[PDB]
């Protein structure tokens, strides 16, 4: 879900602020094409101590 | 090939920090081999060498 | 196996491929053990 | 003596690569695993720094 | 009473932040986490605090530890607090919704928020914790 170039490898900077180019290669890209980025983010299970989750187990 | 390996390595690194992995027994005879004698005698030989 | 099924919750008679997933998710942990644990030596030396 | 060198650094020195071949290597699977990806992705980027 | 001297075990106990909460998602874009909590009778039974006192503890001192955290980070990397939504009439989710400049590397916010909630306290007596009762027919409290 990430944004890489095509002509260089460079991860380029965040679009938010302007017209993509890779810092390298140069190269220009539609920014807008890859507009709202989405990355939803889930706390891994065994991750909060409880006293109540071994009445879950 | 190193690469590759590499590669794996690091995957499995980041599957052991997010508990995707249980922890290695470095203190078990599982994870452990044996050295002789004509081994390190030819290492330490080679090292003089 | 009695007090096994006992302390993790499911029957005597429960399906043996659900207490394997109990089993596997108890002692991954440990305090899941000592509890575990605590029951079947409590049991073995009432037996005893 | 014990000698520190970031991955990164000697996984593009090893073999022509670039950085999406790292990514799409590394967690090339189940395309977007939160955890896996985002520290994929800072790793890169402090390398790149 | 059995129930009195629950209660007042509870009270001299101390709990964490994070004794409460269940598993915890912040998205990501904007920086809003939104964090799930456990219900309030299931909350009431191994506690019995409150949820204003949830809201008040939660808003002041989990705000600022979060703050302190995520500006030690970026210190450390080197080399604000916008919005706050909690379910004030039911308590039982915390939406924080924060921005920050896109010139910033990316957070492992799943372990900071986590690192946060399990650090701030709800109400500790200072240096006391761990109140139990432990049996003669004599009622005693146990504390370490
Ligand atoms: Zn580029």
């Amino acid at each position: 879900s990430l944004i890489f170039c095509s002509e260089c490898g460079n991860l380029l900077e965040s679009t938010t602020a302007q017209w993509t180019t890779c810092d390298q290669c140069q190269s220009v890209y539609p920014s807008e094409q890859f507009a709202n980025l989405v990355v939803e983010t889930k706390s891994s299970a065994s991750a909060f101590p409880s006293a109540l989750k071994l009445k879950h187990s | 090939d190193k690469f590759r390996l590499l590669l794996f390595m690091i995957r499995k690194l980041y599957a052991l920090v997010a508990g995707e992995c249980c922890a290695d027994n470095p203190d078990s005879p599982q994870h452990q081999e044996i050295l002789l004698g004509g081994f390190l005698y030819g290492q330490i030989l080679k090292e003089k060498i | 196996l009695e007090a096994a099924s006992e302390y993790v919750g499911l029957s005597t008679d429960s399906p043996i491929a659900l207490l394997n997933a109990n089993l596997e998710e108890v002692y991954r942990d440990d305090e899941k053990l000592q509890g575990l644990d605590a029951a079947m030596k409590g049991k073995m030396n009432g037996l005893t | 003596n014990e000698y520190l060198i970031p991955s990164m650094m000697i996984l593009k020195a090893l073999l022509e690569t670039s950085d999406k071949e790292i990514f799409e290597g590394i967690v090339g699977k189940d395309l977007g695993n939160t955890f896996l990806t985002d520290r994929v992705e800072l790793m890169l980027r402090a390398y790149k720094s | 009473s059995d129930k009195r001297a629950s209660a007042f075990c509870k009270e001299v106990n101390k709990l964490v932040l994070s004794e409460v909460v269940r598993q915890v998602r912040v998205t990501e874009k904007t920086y809003a986490i939104r964090l799930d909590l456990y219900s309030r009778d299931e909350y009431q039974d191994e506690y019995g605090v409150l949820q204003e006192e949830i809201e008040s503890t939660f808003s002041n001192r989990f705000l600022k530890i979060l703050n302190r955290i995520i500006k030690s980070y970026l210190a450390k990397s080197k080399q604000n607090c916008k919005h706050l939504d909690f379910d004030y009439v039911n308590g039982e989710w915390a939406t924080v919704e924060l921005v920050f400049p896109i010139n910033t590397e990316k957070l492992l916010m799943v372990s900071l928020v986590e690192k946060a909630c399990s650090e701030t306290v709800i109400h500790e007596i200072p240096g006391i914790t761990r109140c139990f009762s432990k049996p003669d027919t004599v009622p005693k409290v146990i504390t370490e």
